[PDB]
């Protein structure tokens, strides 16, 4: 029961997948305006212990 | 977002050279040279007219 709270927790990492629209939309935004400088990704470091 | 946006790319309003002060010179050039040629033409053709 309370492992069905996972699973909307799963749906906000999905919503991780939208950005990849946005990020690939505004990527692309860069028509031949000859004056642009790039924005771009970025990977994060974890690390989780238990008791 | 977390990120402005410089949104893409557009035209400019039109608009012509800086300078005619160039074509200046050729103004105040073409008043002169049509005052001698002018004169050239009359002057030298009479001067034929009456040899």
């Amino acid at each position: 029961m309370g492992i069905f709270g996972t699973l909307y927790t799963g749906v906000t990492g999905l919503k991780a997948s939208e950005v990849q629209i946005a990020t690939t939309g505004n990527n692309i935004s860069n028509a031949n305006a000859t004056f642009y400088t790039r924005q771009r990704v970025v990977q994060t470091t974890n690390g989780y212990i238990t008791t | 977002g977390g990120v402005q946006v410089g949104t893409g790319t557009a035209v400019e309003s039109i608009v012509r050279l800086h300078d005619e002060y160039s074509y200046y010179k050729l103004k105040g050039a073409s008043n002169q040279l049509e005052y001698t040629k002018y004169m050239a033409s009359t002057l030298q053709e009479i001067a034929q007219r009456f040899p």
